[PDB]
């Protein structure tokens, strides 16, 4: 039971996990088993969706959250998201099922039967936290895999099959990307805008090409990053402003996560381009406008003068100016004119929605979709009564973004207190610090009175 | 709803039938 | 003085309480509360 | 192929409900490590087959 | 350290269990009978769902009264059948 | 739903999803065999 | 507002570059035990 | 040394009356921005636009306030979640009138009290401390950015952010019971869990060291006289506190570990708090409290109400009045 | 000993598991009957003759929406005894008009005085001050205050509040609609001392985790601390510095610090108390004069204050007519204020 119990290991059970800091083997099983629980879950989580899934409701009226990520790179869908073929969510589920088995093998192998300690047994896989060198060589190996991964991506996109793409010309649907965007001028732009509204940095990309061509960068820079990282050790500023350590380097990643966690919270809350709304149901913004277009709509068949039409408080009850002047919706969605979507786009001239086009071109089939997205909005209990809180039982609906956004922020919150938990440990015990202050070297009574 | 409860009743004894085997066996906990 | 192990009772007795607050979720979409 | 198809699914199921009890028992016990561990390689050559036969007579049922 | 026999020495004994498989299950059983028999609606005077209300009557059967209210809800309660 | 040659195995595919959740719990129960020492 | 916003700007820059300059100088090192 | 090296000296000194620190180089300019606008505003700012409806509402003294209906109030929902400075206005009385003072404050404050924290560890390490006191500050600090930042973000609105102001506050409070059915979500529970258990436990910990004080002073002086600052001896008999306490209610419940009891302390109502911000942070994306609205139903299909139906009573009552002149279709979807 | 007094006294305060003392005799049987009442009635027992609501397991509520609720505003403030005038010792009956409301209310009533006389009790045996008995008037004047003199001051127990979580949440609301209670500066009072005792909890939990001594060789610190050890655990001189210069002041007199923790939440709960006994008689702080004065003339002046009384009107109009049945109320859809479209 080498380690296994507080007095050997200094670790009482509910820090049990942190016995394996300098056991590379079992620490390595423990990694292992967790990526197949990983792995697990996509695999049996997607078969459950499947075995649940009604092809002809949409998917955001099911409790879907993977076929939508799966039906988003172009399997299985066709014009609008109709869903034409179950059989690649199928394979999804069954591959990443079967697969979680094997890395559940490698798991329970590594920390129950291997080699507690990979030093002596190999000098490639074994290694000392405080090597600098090591650490980078391996991070090197992850960022090559990475890259490759995103490049996968652009396979998709570009050679094997293509997307799904809402903006597509005529309808939303499945589009090979051939004009993957390459400027550096494009790609790197989006990360210096402006994260508030009407900006949104990243979260703002609204067409594939920047998508795949971000990929590519992505790829790219993840691959020289990692080759970099293999033939290079830290330089002597990285080594002064680091703590080496493996719970500092949990710690930078515990950071790193927390940040993804909460750009993910808000890619899923306000884009619509890689969360296609005919997917995911559509964004809170999103569906506020498509009130006010279900009500323009209805009044004017109903004889309004809708551009005319002066509202309670002055302001237009249908169409008014944003703070720059664009002809936007009126109501408290007023909030909303950043918001674009492929229904209402066709309504927008240089100026804004265009009164000309709203009085004679809105088609039934944009009727239908600000009716449909209005009435699914994601708002709705934890208990998924769809609706504002005081709505009635009988609507079984919460929208996949929220449960997306939710889950994420909560997730990316407890990883920022995780970050601070273990940064701070971290420095403590580099310093030897983190069991007590030592009674005889306080170092308080050293130092002058504060007055 | 007893094809599914079967499924998860074997499915949840397994974890706690690998520690008993394994204490009755005085194995490597 | 023990002859059943206390992990033993401790893991049936914790797996009764799941079972029981599982039927009593049940509960909540099936019969009386159910809304339907 | 039906028959053959649901054998070798039910086959499957049943070796991994035995796989997931019998390789960390066979791992951290004692006694019978020679015994366990050309178990353990039977039921993993075994299981690995037996996905491929369900892989490939799943397009002879569907 | 008070005296009484430590739990943990009782909840781990063979005879705790001989006496608790039985009397643990009967209590439950007990405890359901007295729900699936209808019982426990008659000594509390709770409602059945086809108690709440006469087929065609519109409002609550609201106690008015503070000392005739035992006899409101005895009218109330014919008024049902 | 699954192709229907699967549809036997709807019931194990309903229970699959929650099993990373037993492995949490396995933890406490493996703790308590060695008196969370 | 130009000469506001080129201010507030050239302020926060300044202070910016104090934090992460200063968290560069040996931060580390800085504390009563190990250096 | 150069320069750098001794403001480097000076900054991360411990010698300082206040600690400055790199953390505090941010936060002390963003705390005081935040603070200097916040006063004039709350005194002399004219009345806001919050609704984006010229409907301003006057949250100053000057402009007839008193201190428990003055708020600064939040940025006109024409601007949404669009960046507000003072340079983005044609003028401070437009600026004025669009509620730029109060995305000037939160950001700053924000800013600042991120930093902090932050500065609440780099002192622990300068100290050789124990690191996690800001861990600790993180519960209301993210509960700050909750109502102030994640909120606004959920709903596409800074209009929608608590405003900072007494009356302010509690009309966040009661539009959020309306939208959202806060009361019946369960991490809003688990923070009055944190709060309330958190005042219980702070009384329960206050009396039983007080009541276990070792008798070092005579009746005329205050008790506290039998403490010095720095001693090295416990000042109480924990073992009489633990003697006491374990038989108001049963051994096992006591803590005879000051060290588990002060665990405890920390823990309780800061986990409570984390999922009161939580709870907050994730109604900013509409999954909301338990809604059984008509859920139980008798043999003919008639609704029989609950307590439930009573609280969505007083929910519709507040849902339908709020924003009076502010919607013009008949969901309000954000 | 000497006579059965004081071998009564000897039994009743042996050492035992749970001590039982002369106040177990009073504490026991009320708090058992209070919570077994209160489990009973949410089991099985209905609210529908005294509220029109179901409010049981057995009516199909759950854990959030059961309650044993108020007898009907018909009874006004009647003890309604078992025996008493109103169920006349019919049992099915008694549960009907409410009668589990006051034998809870009541059984609780005397349970916290038992509780409290066990503090007392037990601080004595045990020669420590009766400082937790003293804290604990602060939950005695809240109970005292909420569940029997705010609806001895109104109409009837029907206005207490219901032993249940929505029925409390409901209670809330209503306080808020008809006493405008958020603005009320004793509840505020009562806010800053449960907020600054939370607050108080936390930071002194976690500024003794953070400056313990080290005093064992464990990376798991709660092994090296021992009850009888006479060293403070932690450096209060290391504690005042931290907080004296991230805060600009600091503890310095552990004893003070005690006792303040004791003083924040406890006096806090009085406020709130003295707020309550106020709404009793619907003495509210319900208005600025000079508010509505302003407001009454200058259609262009608003406020959050004027804001929230809209709400308020929203809240007495939408619930009052299922909140007080016995009222009658039937308000036409013309009448209930709203906004435009909702
Ligand atoms: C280490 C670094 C730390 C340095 C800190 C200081 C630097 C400042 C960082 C910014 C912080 C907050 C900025 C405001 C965030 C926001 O409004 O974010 C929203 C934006 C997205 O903005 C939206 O982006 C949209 C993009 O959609 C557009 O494009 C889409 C394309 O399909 C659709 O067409 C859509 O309809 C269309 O509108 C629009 O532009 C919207 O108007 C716009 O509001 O998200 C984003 O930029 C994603 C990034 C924001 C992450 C949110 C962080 C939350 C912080 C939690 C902290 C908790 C702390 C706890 C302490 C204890
Ligand atoms: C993702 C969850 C996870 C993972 C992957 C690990 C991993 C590990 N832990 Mg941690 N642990 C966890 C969660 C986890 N732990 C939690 C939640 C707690 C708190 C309860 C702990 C508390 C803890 C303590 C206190 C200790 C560990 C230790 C260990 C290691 C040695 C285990 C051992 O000795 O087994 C002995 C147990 C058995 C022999 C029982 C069987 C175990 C196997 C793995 C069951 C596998 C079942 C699976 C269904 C089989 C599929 C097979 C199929 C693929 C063929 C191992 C690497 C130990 C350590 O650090 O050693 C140096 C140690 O002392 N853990
Ligand atoms: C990213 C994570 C994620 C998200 C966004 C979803 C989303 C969804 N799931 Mg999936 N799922 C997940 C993970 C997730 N799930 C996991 C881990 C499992 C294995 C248990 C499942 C297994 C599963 C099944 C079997 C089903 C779903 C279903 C659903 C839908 C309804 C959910 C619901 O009703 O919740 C109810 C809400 C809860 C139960 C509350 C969860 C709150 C937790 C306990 C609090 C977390 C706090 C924090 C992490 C703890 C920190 C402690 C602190 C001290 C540090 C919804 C789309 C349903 C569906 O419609 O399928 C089609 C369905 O039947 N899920
Ligand atoms: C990141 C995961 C990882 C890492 C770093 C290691 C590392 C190690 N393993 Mg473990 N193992 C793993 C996962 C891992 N293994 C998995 C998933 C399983 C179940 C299949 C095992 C089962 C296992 C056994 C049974 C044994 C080891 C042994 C070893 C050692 C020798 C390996 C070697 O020399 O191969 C040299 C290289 C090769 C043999 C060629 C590798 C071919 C791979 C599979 C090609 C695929 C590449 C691609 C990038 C995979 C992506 C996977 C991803 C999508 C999930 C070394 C310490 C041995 C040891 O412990 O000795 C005492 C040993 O006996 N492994
Ligand atoms: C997981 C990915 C990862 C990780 C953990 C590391 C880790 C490391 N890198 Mg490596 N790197 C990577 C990927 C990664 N790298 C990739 C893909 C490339 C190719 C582009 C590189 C190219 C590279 C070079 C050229 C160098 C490193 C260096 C280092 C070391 C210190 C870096 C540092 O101080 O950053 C902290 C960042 C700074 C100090 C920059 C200033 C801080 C600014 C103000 C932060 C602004 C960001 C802000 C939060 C906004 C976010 C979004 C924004 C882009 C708009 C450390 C070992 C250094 C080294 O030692 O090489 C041996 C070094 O010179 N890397
Ligand atoms: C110390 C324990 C204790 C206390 C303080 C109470 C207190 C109370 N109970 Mg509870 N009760 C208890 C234990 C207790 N109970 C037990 C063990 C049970 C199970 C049997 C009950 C079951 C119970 C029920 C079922 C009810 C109560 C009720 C009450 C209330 C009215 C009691 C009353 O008027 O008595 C009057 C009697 C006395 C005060 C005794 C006085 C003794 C004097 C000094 C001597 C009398 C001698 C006399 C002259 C001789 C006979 C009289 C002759 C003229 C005919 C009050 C809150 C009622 C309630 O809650 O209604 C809402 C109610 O219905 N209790
Ligand atoms: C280390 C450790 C641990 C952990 C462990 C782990 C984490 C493991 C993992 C594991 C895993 C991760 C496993 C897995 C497995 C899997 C499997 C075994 C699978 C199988 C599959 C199948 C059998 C399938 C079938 C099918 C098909 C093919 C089709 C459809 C239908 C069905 C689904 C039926 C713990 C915590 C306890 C503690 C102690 C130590
Ligand atoms: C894919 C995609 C794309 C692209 C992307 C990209 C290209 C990205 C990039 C990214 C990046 C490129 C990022 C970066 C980041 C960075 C960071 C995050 C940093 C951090 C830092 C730190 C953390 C530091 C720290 C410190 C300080 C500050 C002081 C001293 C000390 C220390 C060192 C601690 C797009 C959008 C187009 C479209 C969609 C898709
Ligand atoms: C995929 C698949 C599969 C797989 C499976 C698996 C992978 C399983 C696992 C399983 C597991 C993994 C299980 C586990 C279980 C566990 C449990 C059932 C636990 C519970 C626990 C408890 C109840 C606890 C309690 C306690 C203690 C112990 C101490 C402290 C206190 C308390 C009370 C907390 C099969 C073969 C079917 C085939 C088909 C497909
Ligand atoms: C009223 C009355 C009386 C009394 C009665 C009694 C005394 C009763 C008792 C009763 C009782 C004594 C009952 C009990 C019940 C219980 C129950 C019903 C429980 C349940 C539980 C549960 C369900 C659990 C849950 C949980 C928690 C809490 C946490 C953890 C998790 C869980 C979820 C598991 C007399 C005759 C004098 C007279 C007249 C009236
Ligand atoms: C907008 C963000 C700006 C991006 C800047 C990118 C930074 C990456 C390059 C790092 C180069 C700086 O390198 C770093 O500089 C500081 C300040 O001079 C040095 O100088 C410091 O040394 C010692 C170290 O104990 C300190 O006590 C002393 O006060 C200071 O002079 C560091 O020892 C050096 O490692
Ligand atoms: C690791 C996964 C290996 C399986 C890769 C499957 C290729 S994907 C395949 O490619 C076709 C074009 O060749 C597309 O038309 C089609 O939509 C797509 O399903
Ligand atoms: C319910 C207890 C309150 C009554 C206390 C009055 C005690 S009375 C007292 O009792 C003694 C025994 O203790 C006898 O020896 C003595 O003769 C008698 O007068
Ligand atoms: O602003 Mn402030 O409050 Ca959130 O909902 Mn929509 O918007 Mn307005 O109504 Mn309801
Ligand atoms: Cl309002
Ligand atoms: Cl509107
Ligand atoms: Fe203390
Ligand atoms: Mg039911």
């Amino acid at each position: 039971a080498t380690n296994r119990d507080q007095e050997s290991s200094g670790f009482a059970w509910w820090a049990g996990n942190a016995r394996l800091i300098n056991l590379s083997g079992k620490l390595l099983g423990a990694h292992v088993a967790h990526a197949g629980l990983i792995v697990f879950w996509a695999g049996a989580m997607t078969l459950f969706e499947l075995a649940h899934f009604i092809p002809e409701k949409p998917m955001y009226e099911q409790g879907l959250i993977l076929i939508p990520h799966i039906a988003t790179l172009g399997w299985g869908v066709g014009p609008g998201g109709e869903v034409v073929d179950t059989f690649p969510f199928f394979v999804v589920g069954v591959v990443h099922l079967i697969s979680s088995a094997v890395l559940g093998f490698g798991g329970v192998y590594h920390a129950i039967r291997g080699p507690e300690t990979l030093e002596e047994y190999s000098s490639f896989f074994g290694y000392d936290w405080k090597d600098k060198n090591k650490m980078t060589t391996i991070l090197g190996f992850h960022l090559i895999v990475l890259g490759i991964g995103a490049l996968l991506l652009v396979a998709k996109a570009m050679f094997f099959g293509g997307l799904y793409d809402t903006w597509a010309p005529g309808g939303g649907d499945v589009r090979v990307i051939t004009n993957p965007t390459l400027d550096p001028r494009v790609i790197f732009g989006y990360l210096l805008k402006s994260p508030f509204g009407g900006e949104g940095w990243i979260v703002s990309v609204n067409n594939l090409e920047d998508v795949v061509g971000g990929h590519i960068w992505i790829g790219l820079i993840c691959i020289a990053g990692g080759i970099w990282h293999i033939l290079t050790t830290p330089f002597g500023w990285a080594r002064r402003a680091f703590i080496w350590s493996g719970e500092a380097y949990l710690s930078y990643s515990l950071g790193a996560l927390s940040m993804m966690g909460f750009i993910a919270t808000c890619f899923v809350w306000f884009n619509n381009t890689v969360y296609p709304s005919e997917f995911y149901g559509p964004t809170g913004p999103e569906a506020s406008q498509a009130q006010a277009m279900t009500f323009l709509i209805r009044d004017q068949k109903l004889g309004a003068n809708v551009g005319s039409a002066q509202g309670p408080t002055g302001l237009g009850k249908y169409l008014m100016r944003s703070p720059t002047g664009e002809i936007i919706f009126g109501g408290e969605t007023m909030r909303f004119w950043d918001f674009r979507g492929p229904w209402l786009e066709p309504l927008r001239g240089p100026n804004g929605l265009d009164l000309n086009k709203i009085k004679n071109d809105i088609q039934p089939w944009q009727e239908r979709r600000a009716a449909e997205y209005m009435t699914h909005a994601p708002l709705g209990s934890l208990n998924s009564v769809g609706g504002v809180a005081t709505e009635i039982n009988s609507v079984n609906f919460v929208s996949p973004r929220s449960w997306l956004a939710t889950s994420h922020f909560v997730l990316a919150f407890f990883f920022l207190v995780g970050h601070l938990w273990h940064a701070g440990r971290a420095r403590a015990a580099a310093a030897g610090f983190e069991k007590g202050i030592d009674r005889e070297s306080e170092p308080v009574l050293s130092m002058p009175s504060l007055d | 709803v007893i094809a599914q409860l079967t499924m998860i009743a074997m499915i949840g004894i397994a974890g706690p039938m690998i520690i008993f085997l394994l204490a009755v066996r005085r194995g490597n906990l | 003085g023990g002859r059943i192990p206390l992990w033993i009772v401790a893991t049936v007795a914790g797996m009764g309480v799941i079972v029981i607050v599982g039927l009593f979720f049940y509960g909540a979409y099936a019969g009386l509360g159910s809304s339907l | 192929m039906t028959i053959l198809f649901q054998l070798a699914l039910a086959a499957l199921v049943i070796l991994s409900f035995v796989m997931v009890i019998g390789v960390p028992v066979a791992y951290a016990s004692p006694q019978d490590w020679d015994r366990s561990k050309q178990l353990i390689f039977l039921g993993s050559g075994l299981w690995i087959a037996l996905v491929l036969v369900v892989g490939v007579l799943n397009f002879f049922v569907v | 350290t008070t005296g009484e026999r430590p739990f943990s020495d009782i909840i781990t004994s063979v005879r705790y269990w001989v006496i608790h498989s039985i009397t643990i299950p009967a209590l439950f059983i007990a405890g359901w009978l007295f729900v699936s028999t209808g019982l426990a609606y008659d000594v509390f005077g709770t409602p059945r769902p086809d108690s709440y209300y006469a087929q065609e009557q519109r409002s609550i059967p609201l106690v008015t009264d503070r000392f005739e209210a035992k006899q409101q809800v005895e009218t109330f309660l014919e008024q049902l059948k | 739903k699954l192709p229907e040659a699967y549809a036997i195995f709807d019931p194990l595919v309903d229970v699959l999803p929650v099993i990373p959740v037993l492995f949490l719990a396995l933890a406490f129960v493996w703790q308590a065999a060695v008196g969370f020492r | 507002m130009e000469t506001l916003k080129i201010t507030v700007y050239i302020v926060v820059t300044f202070f910016v570059l104090l934090f992460v300059f200063g968290f560069l100088s040996g931060d580390p090192a800085r504390n009563p035990k190990r250096k | 040394a150069n320069l750098w090296e001794r403001f480097c000296n000076w900054v991360t000194s411990t010698d300082n009356r206040l600690y400055v620190g790199w953390f505090g180089v941010i936060m002390i300019p963003t705390l005081l921005a935040a603070t200097i606008c916040f006063v004039i505003a709350f005194i002399a700012a004219p009345p806001v636009d919050i609704d984006g409806i010229r409907e301003p509402v006057s949250g100053s003294l000057l402009y007839g306030n008193n201190i428990i209906t003055g708020a600064v109030v939040p940025s006109s929902n024409a601007i949404g979640l669009h960046f507000y400075p003072i340079w983005e206005a044609a003028s401070l009385d437009e600026w004025l009138y669009n509620g730029g003072p109060y995305q000037l404050i939160i950001f700053h404050f924000l800013l600042g009290a991120s930093c902090y924290m932050g500065r609440q560890w780099e002192l622990s390490y300068r100290l050789g401390m124990r690191p996690w006191i800001c861990v600790a500050y993180s519960a209301p600090l993210a509960s700050a950015f909750a109502v102030f930042l994640i909120y606004p973000i959920g709903q596409g609105s800074f209009s929608d952010g608590m405003p900072l102001g007494i009356s302010g506050t509690f009309n966040f409070m009661i539009v959020f019971q309306a939208e959202h059915n806060i009361l019946m979500h369960p991490f809003h529970q688990l923070g009055v869990a944190g709060v309330f258990g958190g005042a219980l436990f702070c009384a329960m910990h206050g009396s039983l060291v007080t009541s276990s004080l070792i008798r070092e002073t005579t009746e005329t002086e205050s008790a506290n006289y039998g403490y010095k600052f720095g001693q090295e001896e416990e000042t109480y008999n924990i073992v009489a506190a633990h003697g006491y306490f374990g038989r108001l209610i049963f051994q096992y419940a006591s803590f005879n570990n000051s060290r588990s009891l002060h665990f405890f302390l920390a823990a309780w109502p800061v986990v409570g708090v984390w999922f009161a911000a939580l709870g907050i942070s994730t109604m900013a994306f509409n999954l909301n409290g338990f809604n059984f609205n008509h859920s139980v139903i008798d043999a003919k299909g008639n609704v029989i109400n609950t307590w439930a139906d009573i609280i969505n009573r007083a929910n519709l009552g507040m849902e339908v009045m709020h924003e009076r002149n502010a919607h013009n279709f008949p969901l309000d979807l954000a | 000993e000497r006579g059965w007094f004081d071998i009564l006294d000897d039994w009743l305060k042996r050492d035992r598991f749970v001590f039982v003392g002369w106040s177990g005799i009073l504490l026991f049987p009320c708090a058992y009957l209070a919570l077994g009442g209160w489990l009973t009635g949410t089991t099985f027992v209905t609210s529908w003759y005294t509220h029109g609501l179901a409010s049981s397991y057995l009516e199909g509520c759950n854990f959030l929406t059961v309650a044993v609720s108020t007898p009907a505003n018909s009874m006004g403030h009647s003890l309604l005894l078992l025996w008493g005038p109103e169920a006349q010792g019919d049992f099915t009956r008694w549960c009907q008009l409410g009668g589990l409301w006051t034998f809870i209310a009541l059984h609780g009533a005397f349970g916290l005085i038992g509780f409290m006389l066990r503090q007392f009790e037990i601080a004595r045996l045990v020669g420590v001050r009766p400082y937790n008995a003293i804290a604990f008037s602060a939950p005695i004047a809240v109970f005292v205050s909420v569940f029997l003199i705010y609806p001895l001051g109104q109409s009837s127990w029907f206005f207490a509040p219901s032993f249940g979580v929505a029925a409390i949440f409901r209670f809330l609301l209503f306080f808020q609609g008809f006493h405008n209670w958020t603005l009320n500066p004793f509840h505020m009072m009562g806010v800053a001392g449960v907020l600054g005792g939370a607050l108080l909890c936390a930071i002194h939990g976690a500024t003794v985790e953070n400056t313990l001594f080290q005093d064992g060789e464990g990376a798991s610190t709660f092994r090296a601390f021992n009850p009888t050890q006479a060293e403070e655990t932690y450096s209060m001189v290391t504690a005042n510095r931290f907080w004296s210069q991230i805060f600009g002041i600091a503890f310095s007199n552990k004893r003070w610090l005690h006792f303040f923790m004791l003083f924040v939440p406890v006096t806090g709960l009085w406020m709130s108390a003295i707020g309550v006994v106020g709404l009793a008689l619907n003495l509210r702080s319900y208005d600025f004069i000079s508010q509505e004065i302003r407001a009454a003339e200058d259609p262009e002046f608003e406020t959050f204050y004027t804001k929230n009384l809209l709400l308020n009107e929203g809240i007495r109009a939408w619930m009052a007519p299922q909140d007080q049945p016995h009222e009658n109320f039937v308000f036409p859809e013309e009448v209930l204020p709203r906004g435009n479209a909702l």
